[PDB]
RNA sequence: UUUUUGUUUGCUAAUGUAAAAGAGAAAUUAUAUAUGUACCGGUACAUAAAUAAUCCUAUCAC
RNA sequence: UUGGAUAAGGUGCCUAAAUAUUCGCUCAUGAGAUCCCAUAAAAGGUGUUGGUUCAUAUGAACUAGCCCUGAAAAUGGAUGGCGCUAAAGCGGAUUACCGAUACCAAGCCAUAAAAAGAAGAAAAAAUUUUUUUUUAGAAUCUUUUUAUGAGUAGAAAAUCGUGGGGU
RNA sequence: UAAAUAGUACCUGAAAUCGUUAAGAUGGAACGGAUUAAGAGAGAAAACAAGUAAAGAGGGGAAUAUUCUCUUCUUUAUUAAAAGAAACAUCAGUGAUUAAUUUAAUUUCAAUAAAGCAAUCCCCUGAAAUUGUUUUCACUUUCUCCCCGCACUAAUGUGGGGAAAACUGGCUUUAUUUCUUCAAUUAUUUUUUUUGCUGAGGAAUUUUAAAAUUAUUUGAAUUUUUCUUCUUAUAAUUUAAGUUGUUUCUAUACAGUACUUUCUUAACCCACUCGUCUUGAAAC
């Protein structure tokens, strides 16, 4: 579904309408009058097999591999946990700087790109979302610090939705482990962290 | 070593200003390595954090940040105008701001 | 009626076509004319310029005559000054 | 500066003070328009005690409502609460200052069962 | 509006009516500024007032 | 502008241009230290600048010259006063900017062992045509009553000797380090070699 | 002088920053030229001449 | 009020913006530096720059730019200050920028004018049934639209208070 | 004595003025306006959680002193939801930015590879013999040669005087414009990169109609078609018909170090005693 006024093809995506406002004279009504919204659209330099730099989380400066565009704007990323310690994380594009090197441009990685995709087509935003009952259970124990931290870690572990993400993380990491590792300098590149030395200039250097 | 940086350093100059008159809605910011309008245009739209310390704790922490945005360039020599959620106190003139790589 | 946002009558395509019923046809024609390839002009530039030889000749002669007139005026004023000097 | 909470925007705070009231004790801070001849404030010299204008008026859609987004109504006994039964979500109730503890408890309980909020609920107890 | 444009661009039979129907245009200042409002356009020094002939279009475009 | 402090060598610098640049840096909250202030140059003849300073000297408060313009004679103090005059020193921020500046004659103990910078926008060689007269602030101060010019020259030649020794030692160390590098560069892996010479290291 | 915990009756525990995020950088000098070396200011030879548009320093955990 | 863009004027620092670009002139042992404006003349110069007209690349005579003499006052002193001479001076030229309570877009107050007006269910959350908001109609009123807003002396309207009196 | 801070100046007990304690500021005024920041006081009436089940205290109403029902408070666990704020995205309005673009007009040029012309000669340009017309010489490069100074130069060359062709420059033909150029200005059109600010309103008989877009469908036209246009019908969308969505946080709290607010201090910019007569007042 789309519209291409002036030759554009903006692509429409269904959107719910939940904001409610009291109407002028008698009742109330849903404020939004629309059923579709044009979809996110991403930068030209966002491909699946590309390596980006996490920029804002607790993994700032870490390098990661794009995994999937989640049809909600946000994209899934894996700085393969087995080499980098960066889990399957759903991050948005504008908090990422994507480099110019594809992980699948290496001749020994390019072979397993199909299996990469066939492992990645099954992640979705609902899996990344945090479910209400485990959120409630985590907030319950808030009413000595190491104990509650460990409890939070273990309940996150036993979340059923986290388990499938961990399984995908594990299998994709095992798939990408040896082939990445046998390229020593690239493996160190991924394992390293991106800093901003005072010798380099942001508006001069390229991503 | 540790504590990665991934932001550009800036200095808070005065407000958006004329002689004998101030408009404390925009703050003038200087960039570490920008000296031209063309180069300053590169940073337009980036979030800028003014991080400063307080004498006593406020949320269990002694540090707080005022957020802002690089709105447009100022002059020909790579000075930018930034708009913050709250006006930057003139105590902060000459102080250091993070201008972050995101968005 | 209640005032709404005044839509940009130049970039908002729906309002522009509402204001100008001929605009969408004119724009489509312009786009079609733009969508022409490059081989035709590449092989016809010489044809279009060789027929302009007579135009170049005609435009050369007028400027030539204008410069001739300017030089003649210069010479005649110089001659007048030379005659007056003595 | 302007203060904006929710839809309510207060165009100016820090109520206007009378010119020279800061440095004269006989001059109370309550605003008075200065007539003068060479008066500074009247002439609107910059950097001196700007005068109130109609341009500061808050919008009429949200003029008289409190931060709880409803209009206040001052009551003196339980009898003046009757009109609130229809618009309990548009009006909050404030008990008048000269109401005793006898009647304050009655008004509080009546407003509670009427489902209308009370501003000075915990006064005189 | 296209008829109005035609009647204005060519001093058509309905010009006074269209012009009078049209509210006076309220223009923003020029994007790159004026030269000198004090001096004539035809003065050898930079200046602004007077008849610009065809040069009014570049000024309208940045005043619009 | 972004350093802890900037040490600048005032030798061969025009007084007003140097003061303007320094004042802007100080107002932007940058600490600077000006050394060798007695080698500052001034456009115009020495006699002309001496006349200007005599006119300044003739200027004191009639009632009580203690309150009058304190004239000062050290070239460092002269540069400091020029910067102050180029600065809003009667406000709190201006006072902070003024106190963020340190001026010396010669190069004392901390500043003779750190890098000295130069403002090419204020160098005499770049700002004065070679056929026009200029003055030396040290000699001007001596004619006005500083009487410490020669001692600064002695200290300067001593510092020159010790700096020459340090420079020779540093040159030897750099030569031996380059010799170490050119040989250890053959022991790294060839693809590392290619990257290094491709990017010019 | 070193280590740990902290500064979350007028008092008797106790905190402030005009500026950390690699805040990195010691030769001297001339500007119609300089600098090093070797001989006796001179001679000879090297070096430098977008000089910070550089160099040096960072991540390889256990 | 929020943004944008300018006027006058500026962009070496004070002071936001050019130690911008491009072409000439000027060295002042009291240079000069924005209308009003904060003085300067006759007369001179073998200072330098450019023109004009005469005499076998020299000698003259003019001319007009900047500079110099003419040019001396009383508290200490003022291109506003610092200072500036490969100008930060003078005369242009080309760009960019900064710069108003003025201009433009949008919101809101009021004033003026205008268009118009004396009767029925909407949504959401739970699970067909409940729950929560509203479900309006005051003519000096209600809804909406546009334009506009300095002000002494002076005038008017609407408001805000005080003692006392009926209701 | 109800009360003595109602003790005879005795109701209440303001301001000026002064004391005690605490906090803060303090380089020849002090106060102030505008904007924030830091502290210190206070605060929950929007600044989360309605209901639900149980047990404890109560209050009412109806039903013919016994049943049902409505509730308020307290505790338990038991679930929502909503509101604000940030980020991102979308749209619209209004700007800033950087790359372009169709078609025309205006003496444009500039190259490539094969011929040819002229030689102070050529595209030019200069100087001379009721307007045109014609004629003459004089116009260029050399890392070319000759003579003189013969090293004299700023010079890895040079000054003066002569010759030479013709690379250089110019012109004339043939083919090409991706080797290279196809500019600039104007008119006339179509886009594009990165981004700042703003979101009024909430439409019970115009947030309709249409306009655009998509998917089918009717015929026609024409620039001849993967945005070609015009209607024939249908159904949806929004680019129409002024901002909506997602996720987090506030927060699973009842008042704190957060949030709202007052006050006190700073800091940047600005700010002369008011009243009055007066043309003119900060006025010595």
């Amino acid at each position: 579904k789309h519209y291409n006024v002036k030759g554009k093809k903006k692509v429409l995506v269904p959107v719910n309408a939940k904001k409610t406002i009291n109407k002028k004279y008698f009742g109330r009504k849903v404020a939004s009058k629309k059923k579709y919204v044009v979809q996110r659209k991403l930068r030209k330099s966002i491909e699946v097999g590309k390596v980006a730099i996490i920029l804002t989380g607790k993994h700032m400066g870490k390098r990661c591999i794009i995994t999937k565009i989640l049809n909600s704007g946000l994209l899934a990323v894996v700085g393969p946990y087995e080499i980098n310690g960066v889990p399957l994380k759903r991050v948005d594009s504008r908090y990422l700087v994507v480099t110019s090197t594809n992980i699948f441009n290496f001749e020994n990685i390019a072979k397993l790109k199909d299996d990469f995709l066939n492992y990645a087509q099954d992640i979705d935003d609902d899996s990344f979302i945090k479910t209400l009952e485990i959120k409630k259970k985590q907030k319950k124990l808030l009413k000595f610090m190491n104990n509650v931290i460990d409890k939070i870690k273990e309940i996150r572990k036993e979340d059923p939705k986290v388990q499938k993400l961990e399984g995908i993380q594990k299998d994709i990491g095992s798939l990408l482990k040896p082939e990445i590792l046998k390229n020593k300098v690239f493996a160190h590149y991924l394992k390293s962290k991106f800093t901003l030395r005072n010798d380099m200039v942001l508006h001069k250097m390229k991503f | 070593l540790q504590a990665v940086r991934l932001y550009e350093k800036g200095v808070i100059l005065g407000y958006k200003r004329s002689q004998r008159n101030q408009d404390p809605n925009f703050t003038l910011i200087s960039i570490k390595n920008v000296n031209t309008k063309k180069h300053a245009q590169f940073y337009v739209g980036k979030r800028v954090a003014y991080v400063y310390r307080t004498t006593k704790h406020h949320d269990g922490v002694k540090i707080k940040c005022i957020w802002g945005k690089v709105c447009r360039t100022h002059g020909n020599s790579g000075v930018i105008r930034a708009k913050f959620k709250t006006h930057i106190p003139p105590k902060a003139f000459g102080d250091r701001v993070r201008i972050l790589m995101y968005p | 009626k209640k005032r709404l946002q005044n839509k940009n009558s130049l970039t908002n395509f729906a309002v522009r076509c509402r204001l100008n019923p001929a605009y969408k046809l004119l724009r489509s024609l312009a786009v079609l004319r733009m969508r022409k390839s490059i081989l035709e002009k590449s092989k016809n530039k010489k044809e279009k310029r060789v027929q302009k030889q007579i135009q170049k000749k005609e435009l050369q002669k007028i400027n030539h005559d204008y410069y001739k007139g300017v030089a003649k005026a210069v010479k005649k004023k110089k001659k007048r000054e030379e005659k007056k000097a003595k | 500066a302007v203060k904006k909470v929710g839809k309510i925007i207060k165009k100016r705070t820090k109520k206007f003070t009378r010119f020279q009231s800061n440095r004269f004790m006989r001059v109370k801070p309550a605003w008075r328009k200065p007539r003068g001849i060479d008066c500074r404030v009247r002439r609107r010299y910059k950097g001196t005690n700007l005068m109130p204008s109609i341009g500061y008026g808050s919008n009429k859609k949200t003029k008289f409502l409190l931060p709880n987004n409803k209009y206040k109504y001052v009551v003196k006994n339980v009898k003046e609460m009757e009109p609130l039964i229809m618009n309990h979500t548009k009006y909050c109730v404030q008990i008048a200052h000269n109401v005793s503890s006898k009647k304050r408890k009655q008004i509080i309980e009546r407003a509670k069962q009427m489902n209308v909020s009370v501003i000075n609920a915990k006064a005189r107890l | 509006i296209e008829d109005m444009v035609y009647q204005l661009y060519t001093c058509g039979p309905v010009f006074k009516k269209v012009n009078n129907f049209l509210w006076a245009f309220k223009l923003k200042p020029p994007r790159k500024g004026f030269k000198a409002k004090r001096h004539a356009f035809n003065e050898p020094r930079p200046g602004d007032w007077g008849n610009r002939e065809a040069h009014i279009n570049e000024l309208i475009n940045r005043m619009i | 502008m972004y350093k802890k402090e900037y040490v600048i060598d005032c030798k061969g610098h025009l007084l007003g241009r140097l003061a303007s640049l320094i004042a802007k840096e100080l107002l932007n909250g940058q600490r600077i230290v000006a050394v060798r202030c007695e080698d500052i140059n001034i456009s115009g003849s020495l006699y002309r600048n001496k006349l200007k300073y005599q006119e300044f000297l003739r200027l004191r408060t009639n009632t009580n010259p203690k309150k009058g313009p304190l004239h000062l004679r050290e070239p460092s103090k002269i540069l400091w006063r020029c910067v102050r005059g180029m600065l809003p020193h009667k406000t709190y921020k201006g006072q902070l900017a003024l106190k963020k500046l340190k001026v010396c004659v010669g190069m004392p103990y901390p500043y003779d062992k750190k890098k000295k910078y130069v403002l090419p926008s204020a160098l005499r060689a770049f700002r004065l045509k070679k056929h026009r007269r200029y003055c030396r602030l040290g000699t001007l101060s001596s004619r006005v009553g500083w009487n410490y010019d020669t001692l600064v020259k002695k200290n300067e030649v001593l510092r020159k000797q010790v700096s020459k020794a340090y420079y020779k030692k540093k040159v030897n160390n750099l030569n031996e380090k380059k010799e170490i590098k050119t040989e250890a560069l053959n022991l790294i892996n060839p693809e590392q070699r290619q990257v290094l010479e491709n990017f010019g290291y």
